[PDB]
């Protein structure tokens, strides 16, 4: 193969390998041949780095937009940030935040243009949406965001794609048995919630 | 199932199940989260 | 003891800092190391040297390096002064009475601005870690500290209460608005670190690594997220390295503005802003040859609105600047080089014409200073002080006076030394040189070029000083007589390897001379016999120092450790390991066998050859002390360090159920008096409004920490654990169980914290009323019937809310894997084949039992 200099070997041939011509203006394509299969090497480092820097600046503009919105409200946008920044912790604060706020205020489970927003997107942030959900249910204190999400996906996506999905059956073993053990345990604590129902009617029989 | 670390390289994954970025984590959170890091390696 | 103690420094005339100007040209504050020193530019003399009541050296000294002065920025119409200091330390101090007024430490490493605003009272300080702390100066504490940047704060600039921008030494540069404390917007600057930043009012300026200087358009009252600072345009410069400072004036007498940006590389670029009235005329200028690739040329603004001036050059390399103008024709920059120099410029301009091709110095103080490391110091007998520069600056003090009397001019010399009658100095070069100068008379006596064919290194006299040795590098020592005033070389001893240091006694007897391959050979003087050839010290060795009565040596080197021999049949003493990177020079005192040891790593240190303690270990220079000499008599010992320095030495709790009770007392009670209060105003709306009940004042640690009751009671409760909340349940009596009930009811009408808190309230609610059963249904009240009615509703209303949703996707995701399931799973009819193949593809779990 080729190397440049005690790095940065090339992509190679099988065999022997007399040939490099280099002498193009600076060094611009650079020829490299085996027995009979050739390599043509293009340029320096002048847009394969540019690239790289304009989306760090993307990057570090979107990522103060997610603390701008994580400041001041607005979790939908912020939700769209946190998804496509791959923000996980965010991603969790801004969920519990916006379904906490819509427990307060009065089909729709978080606000309507964020779960309308959970509805438009596509298959590789849904997947990793549920990754987040599947890792959030295995608790039982951030179990109910983690269900939420998973209520406004089912009802507002289409079930023959939520299924076809390509790793959207070992998610969903992942999160059925977790989900049956907090179905189990939040009827329990209807069940046993029944000692008030209970000193109610000693209260009544008091006299 | 059961949560273990992360699939990525900047991502950090409990078995609590509370995932964080590193671009996220404050400088020290990361210190935080590094001699914590610390503990479970020394034991 | 009689100890040893600082008496003065001097040679700094412009350290490692910025400089502030002040007006009567006018006075100069500078940094000189741990204390400001304040010049006029005019006459040059040290008017002020502004320094603390304690000096370095004393008793109370610390174990540390002291803080130098780093930045300094002055606030005039008040007459004060933020100085600070390299270890996060700031002092705010006031020129007149020359005291300190505020101790401002805050950071943990050294500073790079200061600023004040809305002049009084305001200072902002900005540093090498990535703080930025606003302090008050009328209150002594520290407002705010924003904190976003990520590896040092190298500009800001702020105005008022409401807005700043900085950039730091990341790419970042950054807007904060005071009012919230945080970072608004944040925009990559440059390729790597950012270097300047500047602002007049419509336009920004920052620059990075390379002369790629950045212009920005600043909309401060712009309402989108981004676009309250855009980049329209960058420039190019003549100085390829990294610009770090740019400093705008809006001169008056028409109205008009320049800016500079000083460089590293001995350059300051100075530039013109020009007015809308030749931008607006400039345009069709480059819209000609008559469109939307012109309008992109046309864009592609710099150069347009920006304008070159004149690039004032300097012979030395440039640390700081600022400015005065008048009249627009009396750019006036006042500049501090690195190798020590101040320098007074004036560019003038007739508005078009800078009348000079290249710029003029009206000042240049440099008279107390060396431009370099002294490489030696020598004393008089009492009175004159002898500096040996690189450059070439032979320098002489005065001990009464600390002031430069007489200069010369050498070239690369490194060891030079008197003549003992004083007034007369014998010097050698890094050439094949030596050299003979005087005190009274005119610069040069006599040169003795090719005097050695590679370096001189050292030289040493006798006591009667007719004739001195000189060591060099070629290998060789030779032998130098003083005849008549004129140099005499009688003998030349050939030696194998390089021979670095020599050294006589101070009674004539031996010589000792130290060689590259780690000895010193002790000669006789006398017949030149080879006495002794001391030996063992590993490394390279430095100067050799023969006691007083001739009978000890030091010899030291850069091992760390400097050996003691006797010298009655050269047995080693001590082999003391000191002075953590090299022992630069050692001198004993002129009586004792106390002496001194000065070292690569910026200390000295005192010591006895008795018992072999470090007596003192002095603590006052910032670099390698180059060289140390003790008086000839007496006892006080100047010292020369890498730092431009020359100084002077002279002798001298609850528990969990408690806190929840004492937490459900307070809360209620404040829940309480609110639903009374607001009873009786609905009686004051709803009857005769003649007045109504006034208020409930807001309760002291609800309102210091901002929680309302019920997140009062729900996070101490959450903070009580597992463990012991069973017996914090039990600890409480009746009556807070009743007011555990009703904060249960109170806190299920705010269903954020209901269904944030179901199960712990439920698991807490359920106990408590299981415990205290016997008594709950004996209580006859209907208040709490109803209360304990509405509790069960709507705590049975949110569990079953949660277990809808729970069970409807348990259903829903199974219903997701059964169609995927029976869309694609395979397809055996065969029961036994089905059931092979559920075994072969079904989770597997390895467990380890015991047998």
């Amino acid at each position: 193969d080729g190397l440049i200099k005690c790095l940065k070997t090339l992509d190679g041939h099988n065999n022997r390998l007399w040939a490099l011509s280099t002498m193009n203006d600076g060094d611009m394509i650079v020829s490299a041949d085996a027995d009979g299969v050739f390599q043509f090497w293009k340029d320096c480092t002048e847009q394969e780095i540019e690239e790289e820097q304009e989306k760090a600046k993307l990057q570090v503009e979107q990522e103060q937009s997610l603390q701008n919105y994580m400041s001041k409200g607005d979790w939908t946008n912020a939700f769209l940030l946190a998804m496509t920044l791959d923000h996980p912790m965010r991603l969790f604060n801004v969920l519990k935040r916006a379904l906490g706020e819509s427990r307060s205020r009065q089909e729709v489970i978080f606000n309507e243009e964020l779960d309308q927003a959970i509805s438009i997107l596509n298959d590789e942030q849904l997947i990793l949406l549920m990754k987040r959900c599947r890792d959030w249910n295995t608790n039982a204190k951030t179990h109910t965001i983690a269900q939420r999400t998973i209520r406004c996906i089912l009802m507002h996506h289409n079930i023959a794609k939520l299924s076809e999905i390509p790793g959207m059956v070992k998610i969903v073993d992942a999160i059925i048995p977790y989900t049956q053990r907090h179905f189990t345990r939040v009827d329990n604590l209807v069940e046993q919630s029944y000692i008030l129902d209970y000193a109610l009617v000693e209260m009544d029989k008091l006299f | 199932y059961n949560v273990g670390k992360a699939e990525k390289d900047g991502e950090i994954r409990l078995k609590n199940g509370v995932a964080m970025s590193k671009e996220e984590l404050t400088r020290e959170d990361k210190n935080r989260l590094r001699r914590a890091l610390k503990r479970k390696r020394s034991k | 003891y009689q100890r040893f103690e600082q008496a003065a420094a001097f040679g700094v005339i412009a350290s490692n800092a910025n400089c502030v100007w002040i007006p009567a040209p006018g006075q100069l504050i500078t940094s000189a190391l741990e204390d400001v020193n304040i010049w006029d530019i005019k006459t040059g003399d040290l008017v002020s040297k502004l320094s603390d009541g304690l000096p370095p050296g004393a008793s109370d000294a610390r174990g540390a390096k002291p803080a130098e002065c780093t930045y300094l920025e002055a606030h005039k119409d008040t007459d004060l002064l933020a100085v600070g200091y390299a270890d996060g330390v700031i002092k705010v101090w006031d020129l007149m009475s020359k005291t300190v007024l505020l101790n401002f430490n805050g950071h943990k490493a050294a500073i790079t601005l200061l600023q004040f605003d809305g002049t009084g009272t305001r200072l902002i300080s900005g540093s090498k870690d990535s703080n930025i702390i606003v302090w008050d100066l009328v209150g002594e504490v520290g407002l705010y500290k924003l904190r976003s940047h990520k590896d040092s704060i190298t500009g800001f600039w702020c105005q008022g209460e409401d807005w700043l921008i900085s950039t730091s030494k990341d790419g970042m540069i950054k807007l904060w608005d005071l009012k919230t404390h945080q970072c608004i917007e944040t925009h990559i600057a440059h390729t790597g670190e950012c270097w300047g930043l500047a602002v007049k009012d419509d336009l920004l300026i920052t620059t990075g690594t390379d002369s790629q200087v950045k212009i920005w358009k600043l909309d401060i009252e712009n309402d989108k997220m981004g676009g309250k600072l855009t980049e329209m345009g960058i420039f190019e410069k003549q100085s390829k390295q990294r610009g770090l400072k740019i400093e705008f004036i809006t001169n008056s007498s028409d109205k008009t503005s320049f800016f500079y940006i000083q460089n590293a590389d001995k350059t300051i670029e100075t530039f013109r802003i020009r007015k809308e009235e030749e931008i607006a005329r400039g345009l069709k200028k480059r819209e000609k040859r008559l469109l939307t690739e012109e309008e992109i040329a046309k864009s592609i603004y710099s150069s347009f609105i920006l304008h070159p001036f004149q690039t004032i050059r300097s012979l030395y390399k440039i640390k700081s600047a600022s400015w005065t103008t008048v009249s627009s024709s009396k750019l006036e920059l006042v500049l501090t080089t690195s190798s020590n120099t101040i320098e007074y410029y004036s560019i003038p301009y007739e508005k078009r014409d800078p009348t000079s091709p290249a710029p003029l110095k009206t000042h240049t103080i440099e008279l107390q200073g060396q431009r370099t490391d002294v490489r030696s110091i020598d004393i008089s007998d009492d009175n004159k002080l002898l500096a040996t520069a690189s450059n070439g600056s032979l320098k002489i003090w005065n001990i009464k006076t600390h002031k430069c009397i007489r200069t010369f001019e050498c070239g690369y010399a490194l060891t030079c030394k008197f003549l003992p009658g004083g007034l007369l100095v014998i010097l050698g070069t890094r050439n094949g040189e030596l050299q003979l100068f005087d005190l009274a008379s005119s610069s040069l006596l006599d040169t003795i070029e090719d005097a050695h064919d590679a370096a001189i290194w050292s030289l040493d006299l006798t006591s009667d000083g007719k004739r001195l040795v000189t060591g060099s590098a070629d290998k060789t020592v030779k032998f130098w007589d003083f005849k008549v005033l004129k140099l005499h070389h009688d003998t030349t001893l050939e030696l194998t390897d390089d021979i670095l240091c020599v050294r006589v006694s101070p009674d004539d007897r031996y010589l000792a001379i130290s060689l590259l391959d780690n000895t010193v050979k002790v000669f006789f003087l006398d017949s030149m016999k080879f006495y002794l050839s001391l030996y063992g010290h590993k490394l390279p060795v430095l100067s050799i120092d023969i006691s007083f009565d001739s009978k000890m040596i030091i010899t030291s080197s850069a091992d760390k450790n400097i050996k003691i021999w006797g010298l009655d049949f050269g047995d080693c003493h001590k082999s003391l390991f000191a002075h953590q990177d090299s022992i630069m020079n050692v001198k004993f005192l002129p009586q004792s066998h106390n002496f001194f040891s000065c070292s690569k790593d910026a200390v000295v240190k005192y010591w006895d050859g008795e018992k072999f303690e470090c007596i003192q270990k002095l603590y006052a220079h910032q670099s390698e002390v180059w060289a140390l000499a003790v008086a000839t008599d007496g006892g006080f010992v100047v010292s020369s360090s890498h730092d431009h320095s020359i100084r002077i030495w002279e002798e001298t709790s609850l528990k969990a159920g408690e806190r929840l009770m004492e937490a459900l007392d307070l809360g209620i009670a404040e829940i309480e008096g609110l639903e009374a209060y607001n009873r009786d105003m609905k009686l004051w709306q709803r009857k005769k409004l003649g007045e109504a009940p006034i208020k409930p004042q807001g309760n002291a640690v609800l309102i210091a920490v901002n929680k309302t009751p019920e997140q009062y009671i729900m996070d101490t409760l959450l903070r009580i654990r597992m463990s012991q909340l069973e017996d914090a349940l039990m600890v409480m009596p009746f009556s807070y169980v009743l007011k555990f009930l009703k904060f249960i009811d109170t806190v299920m009408q705010n269903k954020t914290l209901l269904h944030s808190h179901l199960p712990l309230i439920c698991k807490n609610l359920f106990f408590i009323i299981k415990f205290n059963h016997k008594e709950l249904v004996s209580q006859k009240n209907e208040e709490l019937k109803l209360q304990i009615n509405r509790v069960k509703t709507e705590l049975r209303s949110a569990l079953k809310s949660t277990e809808d949703d729970l069970g409807f996707n348990v259903q829903g995701l199974k219903f997701v894997k059964q169609q995927w399931n029976l869309r694609h799973n395979y397809e055996f009819v065969d029961e036994y084949d089905q059931q092979e193949k559920e075994s072969n593809s079904a989770r597997k779990r390895v467990f380890g039992t015991v047998i």
